[PDB]
RNA sequence: UGCCUGGCGGCCGUAGCGCGGUGGUCCCACCUGACCCCAUGCCGAACUCAGAAGUGAAACGCCGUAGCGCCGAUGGUAGUGUGGGGUCUCCCCAUGCGAGAGUAGGGAACUGCCAGGCA
RNA sequence: UCCUCCUAAAGAGUAACGGAGGAGCACGAAGGUUGGCUAAUCCUGGUCGGACAUCAGGAGGUUAGUGCAAUGGCAUAAGCC
RNA sequence: GUUAUCACGGGAGACACACGGCGGGUGCUAACGUCCGUC
């Protein structure tokens, strides 16, 4: 709400002006956000998975859900039905506030800030990257940090092309590649 | 898609009722409007039908779509079926979830004098 | 410029085909357009001599049947598996 | 032992209630009207009438039906 | 009753797939939270409540494209039931049933009932 | 002893000391009901990753799985919650 | 077509078939070797 109002006030206007769209909702509309943890070392120990899930729940407004094995391979010695990681599916006020808090401080402050990639898209305009050093986030404090860990962040949107993703990045002002 | 999933879910009871071969009352629901009909065993003829979009039954309803509207539609369908002589139809909720307007209209039809 | 001759087809079936092949002849068919397809009878040695030419692959055949001249083109020629005999030809009224 | 397989009764022939039409290893045929499928994937009649075969469905699967005389 | 939309059946690649166009008159679809109807292997994940605040946009109805794909003759060919012959590993003679494949052709399907809208 | 494909010739049955194989198991859940979901494989991004832990998106549409050797079937699922 | 069809009662015989024709399997797509379904 707090960020959605501004998004509709300014982002939609500029997007429509630049893309000469006709339908009011032709502008891209965010569907959801996904924050997943796919470290894969959960086989060695199971407590780290629970600790990371609790940390994700604390930083977000809802608890993550665990994901079971998809397909087993003899090379990596992984069975079926054994949980490895978990994901948080942010929708609504929770996703809005989480994304606002991220973009406010977290993204600017990161070591080796080379810049996000505007071309690394799945193919239909869904931006799904991975970020390490979870300490960058403000919620994760040294009193609870356990080990340098990474996560996968995706913004699922109704768009079906990379041009819409580029326009969304431009609206977010896209500091630099 | 939502309509395809709903149709596939309803297909279970739709095919199961073919073996029974008895007239069945079905209701399609939408936040805007609600439709209802009583299909014959052949599956191609309906003995009675109604729709919330129709003013003839929406005159006393504040709007076509609401719990009171669904209850009134169910009561009207039950009364019309009883006066026509449907002879103990079966029920099918078109693959919906039996907790809201569908439940209200089913209860209304049951209390109208039906035995399904 | 190429002379051709044909005979009316009045028989039908594998029996007729065997009769023709025993009598040293074989049938052919002409199809295409709105006119109904029709079967015609041709001999064997003369047809082989005609086909010996290398221009048949692009020449328009002038069939002479029942005192009528018809311009056609051969598209399919069913040839015997190994023996040097022909048993069926297909023409289109181009 | 050689397990018995095949179509016990063909189309256009009369069958009574509970009569098996075809005892198939799998489900090469599907019951239609007045035909039921047992636990052994066997099609059995439920009424008295003539048997018939038909082909339909997205995969052109075969159906066995019964029409009362 | 001319046209559009949704549901209830038939048929099951002529209804299938790719591309362009069009659509809010009705209908359909996107939307907030939900302590309340309903409940989540967390999530309103699926389904429900206030309707248009706004639109025809994923999707969805329809038209063109015969592009991919599908159905498909007559005839011919392989095969085969009966009687006989030959140089009897196989072929032919008289006769009946007839392939697959391919060509012409077909077609962007069609049909019965209910409901709403522009007339 | 039982069971699976040919032989066994477009109905069924159909043999040689013919050519090819598994079993003497197994549940108080791996059964039933009801409410739901739906496959291997490749591609994009991916400190751990070597192509081959899993992860967000696309194609695929049962070549997966369907406890055993094998055969017929299973998407409406007979596969899973 | 003389009911040439089926059903019950009593009496049987055999319970070691060869050759040829038609479509096949084993055999080395060596066969006229060998075993099958039918006349």
């Amino acid at each position: 709400a707090k960020l959605h109002d501004y998004y509709k006030d300014e982002v939609v206007k500029k997007l429509m002006t630049e893309f000469n769209y006709n339908s009011v909702m032709q502008v891209p509309r965010v569907e959801k956000i996904t924050l997943n943890m796919g470290v894969g070392e959960a086989i060695a120990d199971k407590k780290l998975l629970d600790n990371a899930a609790a940390d994700l729940a604390a930083i977000s407004g809802q608890k993550p859900l665990i994901t079971k094995a998809r397909k087993s391979v003899a090379g990596f010695k992984i069975r079926q039905g054994y949980p490895i990681g978990c994901k948080v599916t942010l929708r609504g006020e929770r996703m809005w506030e989480f994304f606002e808090r991220l973009i406010t401080i977290a993204v600017p402050r990161i070591r080796d800030f080379r810049g996000l990639s505007a071309k690394s898209f799945d193919g239909r305009g869904n931006y799904s990257m991975g970020v390490r050093e979870q300490i960058i986030f403000p919620e994760i404090d040294y009193d609870k940090v356990d080990r340098v860990r990474g996560l996968d962040i995706t913004i699922t949107t109704t768009a079906k092309s990379d041009e819409e993703g580029r326009a969304l990045l431009a609206a977010f002002d896209f500091p630099f590649r | 898609d939502k309509k395809s999933a709903r149709i596939r879910r309803a297909t279970r009871a739709r095919r199961k009722l073919q073996e029974l071969g008895a007239t069945r009352l079905v209701v399609h629901r939408t936040p805007r409007h609600i439709y209802a009909q009583v299909i014959a065993p052949n599956g191609s003829e309906v003995l009675v039908a109604a729709s919330t979009v129709e003013k003839a039954i929406a005159e006393q309803l504040k709007y076509t779509g609401n719990k009171d509207a669904a209850a009134a539609v169910g009561k009207a369908v039950a009364e019309r079926a009883l006066e026509k002589g449907i002879k103990d139809v079966s029920f099918d909720r078109s693959g919906f979830q039996y907790h809201g307007r569908v439940q209200a209209l089913a209860d209304a039809a049951r209390e109208a004098g039906l035995q399904f | 410029m190429f002379t051709i001759n044909a005979e009316v087809r009045k028989e039908q079936g594998k029996g007729a085909s065997r009769r023709l092949r025993a009598a040293n002849k074989f049938p052919a068919i002409i199809y295409g357009g709105k006119e109904a397809p029709l079967a015609i009878e041709l001999d064997h040695d003369k047809v082989m001599n005609m086909q010996a030419k290398a221009e048949f692959y692009s020449e328009v055949l002038t069939i002479v049947v029942d005192g009528k001249e018809i311009k056609v083109k051969a598209q399919d020629v069913q040839r015997h598996p190994y023996k040097p005999k022909l048993q069926h030809i297909d023409f289109v009224r181009a | 032992e050689a397990k018995r397989l095949g179509v016990k009764r063909f189309g256009g022939e009369s069958v009574l209630a509970g009569s098996i039409i075809v005892r198939q290893r799998g489900t090469k045929f599907h019951a239609g009207a007045n035909v039921g499928c047992g636990r052994d994937h066997t099609l059995f009649a439920k009424a008295d009438g003539k048997v018939k075969f038909e082909v339909k469905g997205p995969k052109n699967r075969k159906f066995i039906s019964i029409e009362a005389e």
